[PDB]
C-alpha cells in the first residue's frame, strides 16, 4: 500500500520514456493505483491486452475509450465538440494504415489533402490528445496496462503504440508484469527482422554468436529508452512484506483461519504458515521448519494464498489429518510442477509404493543423491 | 373507394395487429379506409369518401355479403368485366379506368372471382385482360404490333416478380437490404410505409407465403389441419413453422402442380377456394385473405416505384415466358418485332451468360411454334445457338428479336479527373466486352441491333456518350438510343438535352431516342403544381442560356429575350470560369460545341481516331481561348465547384410563346435528321387525354400551329401499372381516341396504326 | 421549401424524441423534410426537392448560418418583408406566395425577423400590428376615401388562429378539455390522425406543456438572465411534458418573470 503511495506521489512528481512499469498481485495493485488516482491528471479504466479481440490496433482501443470519456465530459454541458469529432474523424479516415496488408496506390491523393507533412498517425492522435486535455481540463492522462502473461504477444502491440503514439508530453504509462518476457517479445521480433536464406546460409558459431551479441544488443537499447528506469517500481513481495524471522516485520500482515476470524482471532501469517507446515509435516518448531515456511512464502502471492486458503478451508470443514489435508492443498497447488516432473499423477495409486519411486526420481532430477531423502526445499529449480 | 380497401398499409397494419378472433370490427374498415384515401386521393372533398363507403356497405348488405374481399372482388369483376366473344372481356368505357385501378392492384384475383361466379360458355389465365373492338382486332392480326420500349422491370410485368420472390424470398430480401442502406429508397420506403423496415419486410413476406400454404390447404379442403386452433395471431406466421403444443409445425402441403409458385396455380388456387367460400367463408381465413392480398400489393407497388433478382432472371426461363407472352394465345404471334433490352454485365462471363440465356430462349420459343431441321437439336454454346437460329426466315408467324444493351448513368463522385470519369470507365469496359464478343462471334450483329443509353438524365448529360456511340458504330452497332427529354430541371432545359443529344450524337436517319417529354409537354401543362422559382446547376444554366440565344437569333419577336439570355450567360461565364478577360458568347459557342470531344484525348485500335479527334481542333489555330475554357471546364476544380453549385431561375423566365417557337425548332431539327421517337404512357398528367402523344399526332385543339410530324413509335413501358402490355396501350390509345375526341373508330385505328408502322419502319431489327 | 423545416410533423417527432446534447442533425432535418414534403406537396417531382433543399444549405453554409428555425427566419424575411415609407410590406409580386406560406405558418416570428435584423428607420416605433401588408397608393386611397366593409367573419368565433394559441397557453386546462370533448368524436378522430396518426390528447397536453415550459426558459435566456441551474439537468426534450423539473431530488418550476402583465400578450 505504501509501494502505490509513493507510486501516485512520483507519478504526480512527474509532470511539471514517461513509462512506469510494476514487476511482480499486479493486477490488485495497478487498480488499488488507478482508485487512488481517482496536479490535475486523469486516468483510463486500464486496458487488459489479452482480453481484447485478436485484431484491432492498441491505438483504436485507446481511441474508443477516449471517446467514451471524452464525449461523458462533453455531454455534460459546444465548439469544442465539433472540433473533436474532426480529430476523430481524421484518425479513422487515417486509420486503415497501421491494418492494411499492402499499401493502396489510390492513397496518395489521400496524402496529399490538407506540420511534418504526411498522415502520421503519432501527430493525429498527439492531436487527439491535446483536445482530451483542453476539454477535461487535466494536466495530462495515463494510459495504463494488464499482464500479458495470459499472452504475451499482445503486449508488443502496446509497445509500438507506445512508440508510434505514446511519445506524447500530455501522456504518462503504466505497465506491468514480467520484463523478462517483454525481453524474450522484443529479441524475438528482432530475429524477425533477419533475412532466413541468410539465416539458414550463414549459420556457424562465428557470426550465430555474433548476431546473438548485436540482437541483444539491440533488445538492451530498445527495451532500455522503452522502460526509463526511474519508472519502475520494484513492489515490495510478501516475504519482504513480513519478518524473515522475526527480525523484521515492516507492516504485518495477519490473516484469518476461520470464518469467525473477528479481526482478532485472524491468526497472524507466519505462524498459521508455521502450524501448516509443523503438524501437517509433523515437523516440531525447528528452523527447517522454520526455513520451510519461508521458502513457502517466497512463493507467488496466488499459489500461496491458494494453498493456505484450501487448507485451512478443509480443516475446518472436517472439524465441523492435518498431513493429508495440506497434501492435498500442495497436490491442487502444484500438480503442473509435479506433474511435469514425470512423477505420480494419479491420485487413486498413492499407497507406500508410489512414495519410494517418486522421491527416488525427485532426488535423480535433482542430483544430490546425498541428502536427496531430506526433500529439503532448496533446488535452484523453484518447482 | 374499393381499391383502398385493397391497397392500404394502415388496413394491413390494423389487420395484422389485431388477434383472428376479434370480430366486428368494420369500423377499422371505415376508418382506416378514410385515411388511406386521404394519403393517396387527398382532393377528394370530405363527404364524397363517406357516400362512396356508405353506398359500398349499402351494395354489400343489400346482397347479404361479409365485408371482404369476396364481396369486393365479385363487385369488381361485375362491374368492370364480361363473358365475351373469346374469354372475358372488358368494357371499352370503363378501360381506363381499370388502368387507374391497375396502378394499384393486381387482376389475377378479380380474374378468378370472376370466373367463378360468371364463367363464360364452357379457360387458360392470360395477363392482361382486354377490352374488344372487331376493327382493331382485324388491324392487329393482319399488322401485328411492334414492341419497342420495354425496360420497366428488366422487361418483365412485376406480378410474376412477385411470386419469384416467394420462390425466392431470401433473395428479394438480400436486395432489399442491400439498398435499404442506400438514402433513396429509405425515402421511398418512407413514403410508401414509414414503419417498413426489413424486419418487417421479412415479417409480411414469411407471412403470405404462411397465409398462401394455409388457403391453399383449405382450397384442397383437407381436414383443416389442428395447429389452426393453435394459430390465433397473424404475427404468428411471421415465423417459418409454429408451435402447438411442445411441436414445431411447418406449413408447407402437398400442390397439383411442380411449379409450385406458378401464376397458374395461383390461378387454379384461389379459384377453388372463391368455389368453396361461394356463399361463406371462414372469418379467420378470410383476414389472411385480405393480409394476404394487401401484403402484395404493398410490395408490388414498392417494387414498381423502385440486382440479384435480376441476376435470377439469367436463365431460359424467364425470357422464354417473355416471348410466350408476347406471342399471343393464337398460332401466330401477336407481336412482329420485339425489342429485347438488356443490362449490360462488367463480367465477360456474365455478359455471355446473359446473351446465351436469351438466345436459347428465343430458339425454344420458335421451336415450339415450328417444325424444321435444327442442326443442334439441344445447343449449350451461343455458336450453336444461331447456326440454329439462322436457319430461321421471317415469316411473320412467330416474333423478331433485336436486342439491345442498356447504358446507366450515375452521378459523379467527389473526386476525379474530369466529371463522370469513373462511369466512363465502366462504360468503356463494358463496351470493350461487347465489340470483342462481336469479334469472335461476328454472326450476332443480325441481332445485337444498337445499343440504347437510360436511366435518370441529370446523372450525366449525352455528349459522354458520343465517343462511346461512334466505337461502337465503327465495332458494327448499328443504331443508336438515348433517353431524353423525361426528366429535368427546367422544361427549357430538357429541350437544351433533347437538342444537343441530336447535335452531338452519332446518330443517323432512322434513329430513335426514347422519351422526350421536354417536347411533348406544353409550358401550359408543365407547370401546374411547381414553385415559382427553381433551383438548378450553374452548368447547367450557362448551357440553356446558350441554347436560348443559338435558337432565338433568328427569331424576330424573341430578340429581346436572345440579347438578355446572351448577357446572362456572359455573366455566367465570368463567375463560373471566374475570368479575367472579356469573352464574347460567339466564344462561349465555340467552348462548348466542343463537349462531344473525349476528355482524354488530346486534351487529358478503335478508339484511336476519337483520341485525336482533339488533333485537328488543337492544329485550328484560332480556337485557342476556346481551348484553354474548354479544358478548364474538364478540370479546374473551382470550375467544377461552381458547376455543381445551383441557382434560381424563374419559372416563368421564357414565355409560353418563346417555349413553344423552341421546342418547334427542335422538332424541325429531328424531322430534318428523320429521327423517331418511342412514346409509352405513364406525372402531372390529371387524365391521359392531356397526354403530349396526342399533341404530336395531331389533334385539334391539341397540336400547336407551328408543330411538326415527329415520327412517333409505340412503347409498352407505364411506370405505375401492372401487368401492362403493347396491345393493352393500344387499346387505350385507340378507345381515348375514340371516347374523348369522339373520332370514328376507322379513324383512331389509322391514327394509332401510323405509329405502329412508324415503329416497323424504323425496327432495329436485321433486315 | 423553407415552410416545411418549420411545419413537419415528423420533423417535430424526431426533435421532441432525440436528446439535447446529440447535435449534427442535418441528415435526419433533411430526411425529415422531404417525408413531409411528400406528404403534403404530392405532386412536386421528387427532384426539384434535391434542388431546392440543396439550394437552400448551399444558402445557409454561405451565409455562415448554422441550419436552424433563426435562419429559415433570416431566408424567409429577406424574401418577403421589405420596409417603405411606414413599416414594413411585402412585395406585390410575391403576396400570393405569402398567403400560400402563411396558410401553413405563423407571421409573427417572420415579423420579429424582419423588424430584428432589418428594421426601418429608427423612428418610427413599430408596434405589432398583423398581418403584414403589400403597398399600392392607388389601393390605399381608395382605403381611406370608401373604407372597407366585413360581411362574413364566423371561422374561429371571428378572431384569427394565432390569438388562439395564446388563449390555449392562458388556458391550457380547457383547451385540453375542449379537445378531448370532441376526441371521442370521429371526425376529430378522423382530423387527428390524417394530420398527425399518432396524436391522442396525451401527447397534445404534453405538446402543451413542453410549449410552455420552453417559452418560459427562452423568456429567461432572452432577458439573459442567468441560465438557471435545472437547465444542466434538462437532457431530453420530453422533460418539459412536465411542469416542473427535478435536477437532485428538489423540483424546480419553469416559470420566469415578464415585464408585461399578460405574458400571454401578442405584444
Ligand atoms: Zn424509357
Amino acid at each position: 500500500k505504501s509501494l502505490r503511495d509513493q507510486l501516485v506521489e512520483s507519478i504526480r512528481n512527474s509532470i511539471a520514456r514517461n513509462v512506469f512499469f510494476v514487476d511482480g498481485g499486479k493486477t490488485t495493485f495497478i487498480n488499488s493505483v488507478v482508485k487512488s488516482l481517482n496536479v490535475n491528471i486523469k486516468c483510463l479504466p486500464t486496458i487488459d491486452p489479452t482480453k481484447l479481440p485478436r485484431h484491432e490496433p492498441i491505438l483504436v482501443t485507446v481511441t474508443a475509450r477516449l471517446n467514451k470519456m471524452v464525449s461523458d465530459k462533453l455531454k455534460g454541458y459546444r465548439k469544442q465538440k465539433e472540433q473533436w469529432q474532426n480529430h476523430l474523424a481524421q484518425l479513422q479516415r487515417g486509420l486503415h494504415l497501421l491494418t492494411d496488408k499492402e499499401y493502396k496506390p489510390e492513397y496518395f491523393s489521400d496524402a496529399l489533402k490538407l506540420s511534418i507533412g504526411g498522415q502520421d498517425l503519432s501527430e493525429i492522435f498527439e492531436e487527439l490528445v491535446k483536445r482530451a486535455c483542453e476539454i477535461l481540463d487535466c494536466k495530462a492522462i495515463l494510459i495504463t496496462f494488464d499482464d500479458i502473461d495470459t499472452q504475451f504477444d499482445a503486449g508488443w502491440d502496446v509497445l509500438e503504440s507506445i512508440r508510434k503514439f505514446f511519445n506524447s508530453r500530455k501522456l504518462v504509462v503504466v505497465a506491468t508484469g514480467d520484463l523478462r518476457l517483454y525481453s524474450q517479445l522484443i529479441r524475438g521480433k528482432q530475429y524477425e527482422n533477419y533475412s532466413k536464406t541468410l539465416l539458414e546460409q550463414e549459420k556457424e558459431s562465428v557470426r550465430l554468436a555474433e548476431r546473438g551479441y548485436m540482437v541483444e544488443h539491440l533488445e538492451q537499447q530498445y527495451l532500455l529508452k522503452l522502460f526509463p528506469v526511474q519508472k519502475r517500481i520494484q513492489l515490495k513481495t510478501m516475504l519482504q512484506l513480513v519478518g524473515e524471522k522475526g527480525k523484521a516485520g515492516k507492516e504485518e500482515i495477519k490473516v484469518k483461519t476461520e470464518p469467525s476470524m473477528q479481526d482478532i482471532d485472524a491468526i497472524d501469517v507466519r505462524q498459521a504458515i508455521g502450524d501448516a507446515v509443523r503438524e501437517g509435516l509433523n515437523l516440531r518448531e525447528g528452523s527447517d521448519a522454520d526455513m520451510y515456511v519461508n521458502e513457502l512464502l517466497k512463493q507467488p502471492v496466488r499459489l500461496l494464498m491458494q494453498v493456505l486458503q484450501d487448507f485451512y478451508t478443509k480443516k475446518y470443514h472436517a472439524t465441523s489429518s492435518v498431513p493429508n489435508l495440506l497434501r492435498n492443498a500442495l497436490y491442487g497447488s502444484m500438480l503442473s510442477n509435479i506433474y511435469r516432473a514425470g512423477l505420480n499423477y494419479e491420485q487413486h495409486r498413492f499407497g507406500m509404493d508410489s512414495l519410494c519411486k517418486d522421491i527416488f526420481t525427485y532426488v535423480k532430477q535433482d542430483r544430490d543423491f546425498n541428502t536427496g531423502f531430506y526433500l529439503r526445499p532448496q533446488s535452484e529449480s523453484e518447482a | 373507394m374499393e381499391r383502398f380497401l385493397l391497397n392500404s398499409t394502415v388496413l394491413l397494419y390494423r389487420l395484422s395487429t389485431v388477434s383472428l378472433d376479434e370480430v366486428s370490427l368494420d369500423e377499422r374498415v371505415e376508418s382506416s379506409v378514410f385515411l388511406a384515401q386521404y394519403e393517396q386521393a387527398r382532393s377528394l372533398p370530405d363527404h364524397v369518401a363517406k357516400s362512396a363507403w356508405s353506398y359500398l356497405v349499402q351494395q354489400i348488405k343489400q346482397r347479404n355479403m361479409k365485408l371482404g374481399p369476396v364481396a369486393i372482388l365479385r363487385l369488381i369483376a361485375e362491374k368492370f368485366i364480361k363473358n365475351e366473344k373469346g374469354g372475358p372481356k372488358i368494357d371499352l368505357p370503363m378501360f381506363s379506368e381499370w388502368q387507374t385501378l391497375m396502378s394499384r392492384v393486381s387482376c389475377l384475383p378479380i380474374i378468378a372471382c370472376h370466373q367463378v361466379f360468371n364463367p363464360g360458355p364452357a379457360y387458360s389465365f392470360r395477363w392482361p385482360l382486354y377490352p374488344y373492338h372487331p376493327t382493331v382486332e382485324d388491324y392487329i392480326t393482319r399488322e401485328c404490333l411492334h414492341e419497342t420500349h420495354q425496360h420497366l422491370n428488366g422487361s418483365t410485368s412485376a406480378e410474376e416478380c412477385w411470386l419469384d420472390a416467394l420462390k425466392h424470398p431470401e433473395a428479394c430480401l438480400r436486395d432489399f437490404e442491400k439498398g435499404w442502406a442506400s438514402q433513396e429508397m429509405k425515402q421511398l420506403c418512407a413514403q410508401i410505409d414509414p414503419s417498413l423496415t426489413p424486419r418487417i419486410f421479412k415479417d409480411r413476406l414469411q407471412i403470405a407465403c404462411n397465409i398462401r400454404e394455409i388457403l391453399c390447404r383449405v382450397a384442397q379442403g383437407v381436414e383443416l389441419p389442428e395447429w389452426i386452433a393453435s394459430m390465433q395471431n397473424p404475427q404468428q406466421l411471421a415465423n417459418s413453422t409454429i408451435l402447438h403444443n411442445g411441436r414445431e409445425y411447418g406449413f408447407a402441403t402437398v400442390w397439383p402442380i411442380d411449379d409450385k409458385y406458378s401464376q397458374e396455380s395461383e390461378f387454379c388456387w384461389l379459384t377453388g377456394l372463391l368455389e368453396k367460400w361461394r356463399f361463406n367463408a371462414p372469418e379467420g381465413l378470410e383476414r389472411l385473405l385480405w393480409i394476404y392480398l394487401l401484403i402484395q400489393n404493398q410490395y408490388l407497388t414498392l417494387l414498381v416505384q423502385r440486382t440479384m433478382t435480376e441476376l435470377r432472371e439469367e436463365t431460359e426461363k424467364s425470357y422464354l415466358s417473355r416471348f410466350k407472352h408476347a406471342h399471343g394465345a393464337g398460332v401466330y404471334s401477336q407481336v412482329r418485332y420485339l425489342e429485347g433490352r438488356f443490362a449490360p454485365k462488367s463480367d465477360p462471363n456474365k455478359m455471355q451468360k446473359l446473351l446465351f440465356s436469351v438466345l436459347r430462349g428465343y430458339w425454344e420459343y420458335l421451336s415450339a411454334h415450328m417444325s424444321m431441321e435444327w442442326v443442334h437439336e439441344k445447343p449449350l454454346t451461343i455458336s450453336q445457338v444461331l447456326d440454329n437460329l439462322e436457319l430461321v426466315e421471317p415469316h411473320g408467324k412467330c416474333v423478331e428479336l433485336a436486342l439491345v444493351p442498356h447504358f446507366i448513368k450515375r452521378k459523379p463522385k467527389n473526386g476525379e479527373a474530369y466529371p463522370h470519369a469513373l462511369l466512363f470507365k465502366d462504360l468503356k469496359n463494358q463496351a470493350a466486352i461487347l465489340m470483342d464478343m462481336l469479334k469472335s462471334e461476328p454472326r450476332l450483329t443480325g441481332w445485337i441491333r444498337g445499343v440504347d443509353a437510360a436511366a435518370n438524365e441529370m446523372h450525366a448529360p449525352p455528349e459522354l456518350f458520343c465517343p462511346l456511340f461512334r466505337v461502337l458504330a465503327k465495332s458494327g452497332i448499328a443504331h443508336f438510343t438515348y433517353h431524353v427529354g423525361e426528366d429535368f430541371p427546367h422544361l427549357i432545359s430538357g429541350i437544351r438535352s433533347i437538342d444537343d443529344a441530336l447535335r452531338f450524337l452519332p446518330l443517323r436517319n432512322g434513329d430513335r431516342l426514347g422519351h422526350c417529354t421536354a417536347i411533348g409537354i406544353t409550358p401550359s401543362i408543365w407547370k401546374r403544381s411547381l414553385p415559382l422559382s427553381l433551383s438548378m446547376t450553374k452548368e447547367t444554366r450557362l448551357l440553356d442560356l446558350v441554347f436560348i440565344w443559338r435558337e432565338l437569333r433568328s427569331h424576330p419577336e424573341l430578340l429581346r429575350y436572345a440579347s438578355d439570355a446572351a448577357i446572362e450567360a456572359v455573366r455566367l461565364a465570368h463567375k463560373v470560369f471566374s475570368l479575367e478577360e472579356e469573352v464574347s458568347i460567339t466564344t462561349l459557342d465555340q467552348v462548348f460545341e466542343m463537349r462531344g470531344l473525349l476528355a482524354e484525348s488530346e486534351g487529358l485500335s478503335l478508339w484511336l481516331e476519337e483520341y485525336e479527334r482533339a488533333r485537328e481542333l488543337v492544329k485550328t489555330t484560332g480556337m485557342k481561348r476556346p481551348l484553354k475554357l474548354y479544358k478548364q471546364w474538364l478540370t479546374s476544380d473551382n470550375v467544377r465547384k461552381q458547376r455543381a453549385e445551383y441557382v434560381e431561375v424563374a419559372l416563368e423566365y421564357l414565355p409560353d410563346e418563346a417555349v413553344v417557337a423552341l421546342q418547334q425548332a427542335v422538332m424541325a431539327k429531328m424531322a430534318d435528321r428523320n429521327i423517331a421517337i418511342e412514346c409509352p404512357p405513364t406525372s402531372q398528367y390529371r387524365n391521359v387525354s392531356e397526354h403530349h402523344i396526342f399533341r404530336w399526332m395531331g389533334l385539334p385543339g391539341e397540336a400547336i400551329e407551328g408543330d411538326v410530324p415527329m415520327s412517333i413509335c409505340l412503347g409498352s413501358d407505364d411506370p405505375g401499372i401492372f401487368a401492362a402490355d403493347l396491345k393493352s396501350e393500344f387499346y387505350h390509345l385507340f378507345v381515348v381516341l375514340t371516347r374523348k375526341f369522339g373520332l370514328s373508330p376507322a379513324d383512331a385505328l389509322r391514327k394509332v396504326a401510323e405509329v405502329n408502322e412508324n415503329g416497323r419502319i424504323y425496327r432495329f431489327h436485321d433486315v | 421549401m423553407e415552410r416545411f423545416l418549420l411545419n413537419s410533423t415528423v420533423l417535430l417527432y424526431r426533435l421532441s424524441t432525440v436528446s439535447l446534447d446529440e447535435v449534427s442533425l442535418d441528415e435526419r432535418v433533411e430526411s425529415s423534410v422531404f417525408l413531409a414534403q411528400y406528404e403534403q406537396a404530392r405532386s412536386l417531382p421528387d427532384h426539384v426537392a434535391k434542388s431546392a433543399w440543396s439550394y437552400l444549405v448551399q444558402q445557409i453554409k454561405q451565409r455562415n448560418m448554422k441550419l436552424g428555425p433563426v435562419a429559415i427566419l433570416r431566408l424567409i424575411a429577406e424574401k418577403f418583408i421589405k420596409n417603405e415609407k411606414g413599416g414594413p410590406k411585402i412585395d406585390l409580386p410575391m403576396f400570393s406566395e405569402w398567403q400560400t406560406l402563411m396558410s401553413r405558418v405563423s407571421c409573427l416570428p417572420i415579423i420579429a425577423c424582419h423588424q430584428v435584423f432589418n428594421p426601418g428607420p429608427a423612428s418610427q416605433e413599430y408596434s405589432f400590428r398583423w398581418p403584414l401588408y403589400p403597398y399600392h397608393p392607388t389601393v390605399e386611397d381608395y382605403i381611406t376615401r370608401e373604407c372597407l366593409h366585413e360581411t362574413h367573419q364566423h371561422l374561429n368565433g371571428s378572431t384569427s388562429a394565432e390569438e388562439c394559441w395564446l388563449d390555449a397557453l392562458k388556458h391550457p386546462e380547457a383547451c385540453l378539455r375542449d379537445f378531448e370533448k370532441g376526441w371521442a368524436s370521429q371526425e376529430m378522430k378522423q382530423l387527428c390522425a390524417q394530420i398527425d396518426p399518432s396524436l391522442t390528447p396525451r401527447i397534445f397536453k404534453d405538446r402543451l406543456q413542453i410549449a410552455c415550459n420552453i417559452r418560459e426558459i427562452l423568456c429567461r435566456v432572452a432577458q439573459g438572465v442567468e441560465l438557471p441551474e435545472w437547465i444542466a439537468s434538462m437532457q431530453n426534450p420530453q422533460q418539459l411534458a412536465n411542469s416542473t423539473i427535478l435536477h437532485n431530488g428538489r423540483e424546480y418550476g419553469f416559470a420566469t418573470v415578464w415585464p408585461i402583465d399578460d405574458k400571454y400578450s401578442q405584444e
